[PDB]
């Protein structure tokens, strides 16, 4: 029913549990977005990427 | 200077729970008791009245 | 009876939030023992705070202070 | 005419309340007037820092209102918040979506 | 009759709206944040009390709080907090 | 839906993905709400509880049990089990300084 | 008519005249006594120890 | 010139009270000084928090007695409360 | 007039050995509360003195059993780690140059 | 083999001395510190207080690791065990 | 001079610390990770001691600055004072 708006990612996450395509802690693999990052996370990455 | 002296003979042990003469004092509650049914009674008292009876004789609790 | 109020499926639910795949049949009652001694250690400190405060309803503050002292703190109960 | 210390510091948080607490919290006999400015700015910053992640967590988890889940998500993903909040727990906060990979079916 | 009860409510709500204007917050989540704000204040000011004794000082002071926050905060969270505390002192000391 | 009856010891993962996601408290309120009184009354009789105090206890205690179980998961995986077994809890509770 | 004490000695302590304190038990009650000198010079003389059962003619 | 404010003579007097044959190496005196100072900071810190939680200006014998009741373990708490109440009992006369 | 010559200490009036006046001095200058009770430092001194008596008695037993009578950090560590009550009071602390309590696991012992 | 290792355990648990050499550890302290600040000085006792805390931390780590290894029945130890001990005591993740 | 003086932690010292911890056999994988774990502990204690020293404006670290680091890290030490 209408619960598909919250169930579909779990339905995909079970399909990926069969396929074994999960990430290093068992999530569905996803695009990283740097617009979500704080100035401190940007600084931690700046200090790592050298 | 009118306060009377401290007593010259030692104080009797009257039992705390009944006033009858106390041949005994309990290692746990430190009260004075006279009979076996008084020992059976004092081990059923709450700590509050035990320290109450002790304080009533300026003994080892406040 | 009261300690068995930690239900056999509640042990499974809690361990499944804890990520574990499978439970051995002996886990349950000794885990109630662990929950019991943890509850007891926090509740007795909370009562110790409540008695100094003269009150005799155990407050959310009495248990927050016990948990804060024991380094098992929580937020959301007005710390 | 009068105005708050917060307005001069550029702070939202009430600097006078912080100075009143720095007295009454039994920390020392005296308190420098810039100490609550610096400390309120740190409190306000730590609050802005965590709630920026909470707002992004709420938005990504498809909700308009921040709830204890979005706080736990903000707290446990950033290791410096997680390491600061190591000895504390969150009212109804749950935990991260994280699976021990050895437990997957093979 | 009951007294007024102390919490940072409009100030944490203003701190939310200045970074996520679109977003609301629950009374539970506000209670978690108000608890956290008071707890971190107590850690910083409690450690500051020891730093004061270690230096025989009578005054809790921004120069000394700048040591207590870098002791308590892990990693770069210290560096950003020390910067913003310095920016707040910069705005205030420009006027007094 | 589609995996249905797939591999016993894997509806376990269907359970992890329910309880890890959700805000619920997994012990029933009423049994626990009596048990906290029974634990308290041995030290001082005739105690009441704030209706928030029992919830603060439950939420701290379920978090303590959940953290213990996840540490116990590492104790099982370290010994190459996916079944938690009593000795796993004994290791965790000793190393965290709770039993020694 | 004779006054007789009769019990298990639960614990017994002696200082350095002497003062000491002695505890006695039956299957039904427990007691502590501050001892007088002429008991100390008997309990020590007869090497009494905790867990003994002892009967004492109090007059002697 | 400079000072340290140690408990040294008091802990040594207590040693000779419990065991008249026994003595202290200054390295063990360093343990005892560290210990009694730390337990003082623990109890006074607990009592301070407890008084502030109860919105008092004062710590008194009941604040400290409760702070000790929190800090100490099993039989040592029972004996510590026993000696704390004995001392206040024989002081208040 | 003038104040009392050889005025009796709070400690010796209480029957204590620890410096009750210093306990009050340090409670007040240590900033723990803005006011402090007169019997508060008596109680605190008596607890610190009791803990001191107990820990040193167990250390002196450890020294006696070790064929010694000068306490060294070793005897205190042996006392503190033999007694479960001191051990659980003292879990977050190291006794400097006291070493560790000697212990072999049952799996490492012979046969 | 393996009998004299039990006699080593008995000997080092009877003794109370520093197990790391003073001069190498004294350099290690200074060599780490020189990028937390330029040109640190150290009081003579400070290097010893550092070394005592570090050796006590390491003895406690090996004690907790012993319980990890013997839980896994293996009498020999590997990083496989230490990475439980840190993760479960709480210094990591 | 300056160097990676964690290799001043001689292998017999690691064996002795392990043998004092009662572990009987010590694999070749232990030693260099254990050097890392020791170094990581020193880094925090030194970071903190350096900051207690910065309030005092000192270059000279005392046993107190480390005892205070050990207090904030909850691994307190008796014998040096504090």
């Amino acid at each position: 029913g209408l619960g598909g708006q919250e169930e579909e990612e779990e339905q995909r996450w079970l399909d990926a549990l069969e396929k074994g395509e999960l990430d290093d802690n068992g999530d569905l693999k996803k695009e990283i977005n740097e617009r979500l990052l704080t100035a401190r996370q940007r600084a931690l990455l700046q200090k790592a990427r050298s | 200077s009118i306060d009377a002296p401290p007593s010259f003979k030692p104080a009797k042990k009257y039992s705390d729970v009944s006033g009858l003469l106390a041949n005994y004092t309990d290692p746990q509650s430190k009260l004075r008791f006279s009979t076996i049914e008084e020992f059976s009674y004092i081990r059923r008292l709450p700590s509050d009245v035990v320290t109450g009876y002790l304080a009533l004789r300026k003994a080892t609790s406040i | 009876d009261n300690i068995q109020g930690i239900t056999k499926p509640a042990i499974r639910r809690l361990a499944r939030r804890g990520g574990v795949k499978r439970i051995s049949g002996l886990i349950y009652e000794e885990t109630r023992g662990v929950l019991k001694v943890f509850l007891e250690n926090v509740i007795r400190d909370a009562v110790t705070y409540t008695e100094h405060a003269k009150r005799k309803t155990v407050t959310a503050m009495d248990v927050v202070y016990a948990l804060k002292r024991q380094g098992r703190t929580l937020y959301g109960f007005g710390g | 005419k009068a105005k708050t210390r917060s307005s001069r510091a550029g702070l939202q948080f009430p600097v006078g309340r912080v100075h009143r607490l720095l007295r009454k919290g039994n920390y020392s006999e005296r308190v420098g007037a810039g100490a609550p400015v610096y400390l309120a700015a740190v409190l306000e910053y730590l609050t802005a820092e965590i709630l920026e992640l909470a707002g992004n967590a709420a938005r990504d988890n498809k909700k308009t209102r921040i709830i204890p889940r979005h706080l736990q998500l903000a707290i446990r993903n950033d290791e410096e918040l997680n390491k600061l909040l190591g000895r504390v727990t969150i009212a109804q906060g749950g935990v991260l979506p994280n699976i021990q990979a050895v437990l997957l079916p093979k | 009759k009951r007294s007024r009860k102390e919490s940072y409510s409009i100030y944490v709500y203003k701190v939310l709206k200045q970074v996520h204007p679109d977003t609301g917050i629950s009374s539970k989540a506000m209670g978690i944040m108000n608890s956290f704000v008071n707890d971190i204040f107590e850690r910083i000011a409690g450690e500051a009390s020891r730093l004061a004794h270690y230096n025989k000082r009578s005054t809790i002071t921004s120069r000394e709080i700048q040591t207590a926050v870098r002791l308590l905060l892990p990693g770069e969270l210290a560096k950003h907090a020390v910067s913003e505390g310095t920016k707040a002192v910069t705005k205030y000391t420009s006027s007094k | 839906k589609k995996p249905h009856r797939y591999r016993p010891g894997t509806v376990a993962l269907r359970e992890i993905r329910r309880y890890q996601k959700s805000t619920e408290l997994l012990i029933r309120k009423l049994p626990f709400q009596r048990l906290v009184r029974e634990i308290a009354q041995d030290f001082k009789t005739d105690l009441r509880f704030q209706s928030s105090a029992v919830m603060a206890l439950q939420e701290a205690c379920e978090a303590y049990l959940v953290g213990l179980f996840e540490d116990t998961n590492l104790c099982a995986i370290h010994a190459k089990r996916v079944t938690i077994m009593p000795k796993d809890i004994q290791l965790a509770r000793r190393i965290r300084g709770e039993r020694a | 008519e004779t006054e007789i004490i009769e019990g298990e000695v639960v614990e017994i302590q002696i200082d350095r005249s002497k003062v000491g304190k002695l505890t006695l038990k039956t299957t039904e009650m427990e007691t502590i006594y501050d001892l007088g000198t002429k008991m100390i010079e008997s309990l020590t003389k007869d090497k009494v120890q905790a867990g003994d059962v002892i009967t004492i003619d109090k007059a002697t």
